[PDB]
């Protein structure tokens, strides 16, 4: 189950090691895009939060 | 270079390089100017000495 778009949630996620090579495993995706970084060398860097 | 895509870096790096290249073009062009100042300077102290 997902939360509504009036009153959505979050969910602070830390203290671990972050892959991404599990995300592209799920379905044919409808976009990835991304603007800050780039999705290959996601899994070269360490995030505050 | 560790975060962006392949087709947009260069784009972005050539949004950055041209800066700096246009500041050091500045300096060099305001340091002409003070060694023509220096270099007319220079001549009348070589014409007093």
């Amino acid at each position: 189950r997902f939360a509504s778009v009036y009153a959505w949630n979050r969910k602070r996620i830390s203290n671990c090691v972050a892959d991404y090579s599990v995300l592209y495993n799920l379905a044919p995706f409808f976009t990835f895009k991304c603007y800050g970084v780039s999705p290959t060398k996601l899994n070269d860097l360490c995030f505050t939060n | 270079f560790s975060r962006l895509d392949p087709p947009e870096a260069e784009v972005q790096i050539d949004r950055l390089i041209t800066g700096r290249l246009q500041s050091l073009q500045t300096y060099v062009t305001q340091q002409l100017i003070r060694a023509a100042e220096i270099r007319a300077s220079a001549n009348l102290a070589a014409t007093k000495m």
